[PDB]
RNA sequence: CUCUAACUAUAAAAAUCUCUCUUCUC
RNA sequence: GAAUCUGGUCAAACUUGGUCAUUUAGAGGAACUAAAAGUCGUAACAAGGUUUCCGUAGGUGAACCUGCGGAAGGAUCAUUA
RNA sequence: AGGGGAUCGAAGAUGAUCAGAUACCGUCGUAGUCUUAACCAUAAACUAUGCCGACUAGGGAUCGGGUGGUGUUUUUCUUAUGACCCACUCGGCACCUUACGAGAAAUCAAAGUCUUUGGGUUCUGGGGGGAGUAUGGUCGCAAGGCUGAAACUUAAAGGAAUUG
RNA sequence: CGGUAAUUCCAGCUCCAGUAGCGUAUAUUAAAGUUGUUGCAGUUAAAAAGCUCGUAGUUGAACUUUGGGUCUGGUUGUCCGGUCCGACUUUAUGUCGCGCACUGGUUUUCAACCGGAUCUUUCCUUCUGGCUAACCUGUACUCCUUGUGGGUGCAGGCGAACCAGGACUUUUACUUUGAAAAAAUUAGAGUGUUCAAAGCAGGCGAAAGCUCGAAUAUAUUAGCAUGGAAUAAUGGAAUAGGACG
RNA sequence: GGAUAGUGGCCUACCAUGGUUUCAACGGGUAACGGGGAAUAAGGGUUCGAUUCCGGAGAGGGAGCCUGAGAAACGGCUACCA
């Protein structure tokens, strides 16, 4: 049994077996192929700046019905365009179309989350300052 | 093609012991089997066995005294250092109190404690407990 | 019960008895047996045939037990061993028979299957008898050296 | 080797700064300086009475042996006056507790004082940089045949 | 501790569905 | 003994076209996801109302059907009645 | 490409049934069905169980073979056969009980001797889709095969098994 | 979760975990026996190339000196001799006790377990020379109680106690030990940085100079010497082209 | 033979046909300077090591250079491309 060779000089087949079968795992494939750098506009690094181009409201999945307020953003370090959702009650008025926004991932490792379609990112800072502080009024947008 | 003769020998031993057969028939009957069995008996884990001649490799008839729970081989005779043997202990012996991983060294086929007190290490063969 | 060229698992064989010495009842002596053996060999008889004849027509159970030595090695002693062992020779002959069949008619593709199997057996024996210094390594085998040697 | 009258190419072959005296009333053909490498190696007979030059011979040539000594198997003899030795050994990859039969082939220099066949087992030694491939040099061939010392069957 | 026998033959069409999904502790 | 300068010499570099990698627009072309109160039928899950499914080949608004070979994942493990 | 050309029968021509049936039903009827040379390389090429090994549990029966019967009918007054019954076995397809184990169970005498983890062994798969797809090869006269992704997208898909 | 009673929304209040730190995102490890060498699954869930031959790789049958007899160095625990310790309190012993708290003979039978010498038909390579280590030596035989209690001595002659000119030489892998692995980190010696992170300092005087240090292992792969000959591979002597005299 | 501090197809000249490979060559890729190490932790192990220590490498991209023991140096030069 155990159809993997066992002999005392019998692991070229074994080492190459692992060496080839690693590609089964997707994480290994992503890490070795640099897919977080060529593809996936968000360049694998935790944050990136961008410019707001337009605002959209999009519905939820089936077991919910709540039109979240997302924003089309163009990432300055590539010019590539993508959606990003803005989590809070009073945030859409804070978008200020044609502004600089600091964006991070939406915390699902390159996948949609919950009841949001086609979105992958969070809106964590707006115009230098952080939108979270604006939400609880800890600082104010200078309105430059 | 019988590849590791002692492997088959102990496999039959374990099969019958689980079944409860007070005795076992081993076909190949090589030196290594024999020495493994004097180690087996000297530790007290087996009774009196017999060798048959055939002018071809003989035969073995081992009397089971129930004290055995398992034999077992490590068919890849992994190369072991003097320090490493203890790890084999913690990976094959049911506890550190007793149990004997059998290894063949230049001195010969011996229990691991025999090797340690001889301070000599060779290659691994199997285990008994 | 290996049986490469099929799924056979039969252990039908012959088991030698315990006594490597000659049986008590036997009357003939080794030298006479050897002379009978060599005369039989000069008839042009393959060693296995001669062993069978010794077993049947006489109380010659084992060549080695009686004369202290086996048939092929004795036949080497008097410088009369054939160039090819009887085994490889008979296999080559059967291969020639297969070849003549396949040249006679074509649609025996299953006979092509037997052909490849047999020639694989020849390749195995060729490697063996090249390693053990029986044939000189120069010897090869395709179709026609068989036609010359066997015929 | 140099094959049947070494004095073949466009230049003469003379062991440097050894003088063949025409003024000696001797007719002694030539003065062939020779020397034993050492380390328990015996200079073979054919080297002392030979006529070849082989500036890169360890015995009759200019090179001096020093450093590593190895054992290997002749793998290729086609190349002229040199040789290639395969070396097969085991490599312990630690991840699997196993050894690994890999080969490394190395070129060395053979004097005409030696007869070499493919597959011969040869002791080789270290020397000066001789060629971009050759940095070792043969000493002597132990297994001259392997199994072929007896070939006939005439009892 | 003595038994081996009987047996039958329809087929006509039927297509579909947007709901709420809810909770278990001495 | 400088200038100039015979030769070669390493050769950066320039033109010229070939040749390749990568980005890169791109008339137009062909798909997939999520969106589930769009439309037509109802293919399937039971014998899904013609057993399914597979390979092959033609046709067929769509599903699919068809012919030939298969397999039970079938609805038969079963006729010395 | 060539010989055949009955029957059957994909295309098709057709008459039913139904709101729709160039579906199933029934007629005819090409390709094809037989095949000679040459391709074709796949099939649910599945026992969905790779091979070679040894060992473990009871039971009949069954095929090929051989062993021993004062075995029985055969009859060639007679043996010899054969053909049968008995007893044993070798090998082969399988089967019945069982759990002694082992499994997600359904079950399996191997799917066991596997955490008490190790007889030797080649090839495979790492959630579902996207997809056996794209792409580049490669084989091909072609139909097509072998090879073979990623982006993207989703929290289930799914296996056995439960009672309704 | 939310569709008019929200244990989740959003605030307020009660609180829970965290704490000068804590929360987010992107990568990573363990969890992961979800990469399975240790240690995966393959009748149905993912998956055994249709089957077969077959190069390379991988795997490979069993078989060739094992037992005693003796002697010893030991390292352990076995009686303890002495040294002496707790019951007895300011001080001490006979006595009871842990039946030696610190040291030996080991024939106390005991058991080992490591070698070492050895008799095995038992090689552990042996010569060519030192050097002779040494005493079968053997010369004066004697310092001496007949008595081997004890030795200078000088040609044969023990070499194995160590040296040295070769000649021999089956080789492996393996393994033990030693040599190398700078440092730094790791491990950990000691050391009151106020503790600790640390760091490699410090401690004692009487302050009159007197001292401790800066401990120790690890690294396995390549290489070198090394004790071992079980495991596994390899060579023989077949045309004797063989071994010795 | 030249040349080099000195070997060597280092370069030349005359020849010879060779060398490496499925035990992974060569090509492609490397968001790779290699290591000492770091993280992680039953054991086996996985990932990171631009970065205090070691080496090696560069001074915009290539080249060429005198001086000097030691330079192909760049806070030294000669030239082209930017
Ligand atoms: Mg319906
Ligand atoms: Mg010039
Ligand atoms: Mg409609
Ligand atoms: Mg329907
Ligand atoms: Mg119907
Ligand atoms: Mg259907
Ligand atoms: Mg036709
Ligand atoms: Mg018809
Ligand atoms: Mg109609
Ligand atoms: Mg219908
Ligand atoms: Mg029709
Ligand atoms: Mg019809
Ligand atoms: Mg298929
Ligand atoms: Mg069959
Ligand atoms: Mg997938
Ligand atoms: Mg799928
Ligand atoms: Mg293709
Ligand atoms: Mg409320
Ligand atoms: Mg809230
Ligand atoms: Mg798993
Ligand atoms: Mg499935
Ligand atoms: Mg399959
Ligand atoms: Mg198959
Ligand atoms: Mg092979
Ligand atoms: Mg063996
Ligand atoms: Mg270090
Ligand atoms: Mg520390
Ligand atoms: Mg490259
Ligand atoms: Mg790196
Ligand atoms: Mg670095
Ligand atoms: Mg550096
Ligand atoms: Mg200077
Ligand atoms: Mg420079
Ligand atoms: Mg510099
Ligand atoms: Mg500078
Ligand atoms: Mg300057």
């Amino acid at each position: 049994g155990k159809g993997k060779p066992r002999g005392l000089n019998s692991a070229r087949k074994l080492r190459v077996h692992r060496r080839n079968n690693r590609w089964a795992e997707t994480t290994y494939k992503k890490r070795l192929l640099g897919t977080a750098f060529k593809s996936s506009p968000f360049g694998g690094s935790s944050h990136a700046k961008g410019i707001v181009l337009e605002k959209i409201g999009i519905e939820s999945k089936q077991p919910n019905s709540a039109i979240r307020k997302c924003v089309r953003v163009q990432l300055i370090k590539n010019g590539k365009k993508v959606t990003a959702f803005v989590p809070n009650d009073g945030c859409l008025n804070f978008v200020d179309e044609n502004d600089e926004v600091l964006l991070a991932g939406f915390g699902r490792k390159g996948k949609a989350k919950g009841d949001i379609p086609g979105v992958r990112f969070k809106v964590v800072k707006v115009s230098g300052v952080s939108l979270l502080a604006l939400w609880k009024e800890k600082k104010e947008k200078p309105r430059s | 093609t019988r590849t590791s003769v002692l492997a088959d020998a102990l496999n039959a031993i374990n099969n019958a012991e689980k079944t409860g057969k007070r005795q076992v028939l081993i076909r190949p009957s090589s030196k290594v089997i024999i020495k493994f069995l004097q180690v087996m008996q000297k530790h007290g884990y087996i009774g009196e066995f017999e060798y048959i001649d055939d002018h071809r490799s003989g035969k073995i008839v081992v009397q089971l005294n129930g004290r055995l729970n398992k034999c077992g081989v490590i068919s890849p005779r992994f190369n072991v250092k003097i320090a490493d043997v203890e790890k084999w202990t913690a990976n094959l012996l049911p506890a550190r109190q007793f149990g004997y991983v059998i290894l063949t060294t230049s001195a010969g086929i011996m229990d691991h404690e025999e090797a340690h007190r001889k301070h000599v290490s060779g290659k691994i063969l199997g285990f008994v407990y | 019960m290996g049986r490469m060229h099929s799924k056979g698992k039969g252990m039908s064989s012959s088991a030698i008895p315990y006594s490597r010495n000659a049986p008590a009842w036997f009357k003939g002596s080794s030298d006479g047996v050897v002379e009978q053996i060599i005369k039989y060999a000069r008839k042009g008889l393959t060693p296995s045939q001669i062993g069978v004849l010794l077993r049947d027509a006489h109380g010659v159970t084992q060549a080695k037990v009686i004369t202290g030595n086996k048939i092929l090695r004795i036949l080497k002693s008097n410088g009369l061993a054939p160039e090819i062992p009887e085994d490889l020779y008979f296999l080559i002959k059967k291969a020639v028979s297969v070849r003549k069949h396949l040249e006679r008619n074509r649609k025996d593709k299953d006979a092509k299957f037997r052909l490849i199997l047999i020639e694989s057996r020849i390749h195995r024996l060729a490697r063996y008898y090249r390693t053990v210094s029986v044939l000189p390594p120069n010897w090869k085998y395709e179709s026609a050296t068989a036609s010359a040697l066997v015929n | 080797s140099t094959e049947l009258t070494v004095q073949s190419e466009r230049a003469f072959q003379k062991q440097p700064h050894i003088f063949t005296n025409p003024k000696a009333k001797a007719n002694r053909k030539t003065k062939r300086w020779y020397k034993n490498v050492g380390l328990g190696f015996k200079t073979p007979k054919t080297a002392i009475e030979g006529s070849y030059i082989d500036k890169k011979c360890p015995f009759t040539g200019l090179v001096s042996i020093r450093g590593k000594i190895l054992t290997g198997t002749v793998v290729s003899t086609r190349m002229h006056r040199t040789i290639v030795i395969r070396r097969d050994y085991l490599h312990y990859v630690p991840k699997y507790n196993r050894y690994e039969k890999r080969h490394k082939n190395v070129p060395a220099h053979v004097s005409p004082a030696f007869r070499v066949q493919v597959g011969d087992i040869v002791t080789v030694g270290q020397c000066r940089p001789i060629s971009k491939t050759v940095r070792f040099n043969v000493l002597k061939v132990a297994s001259a045949t392997g199994k072929a010392n007896k070939q006939f069957a005439k009892f």
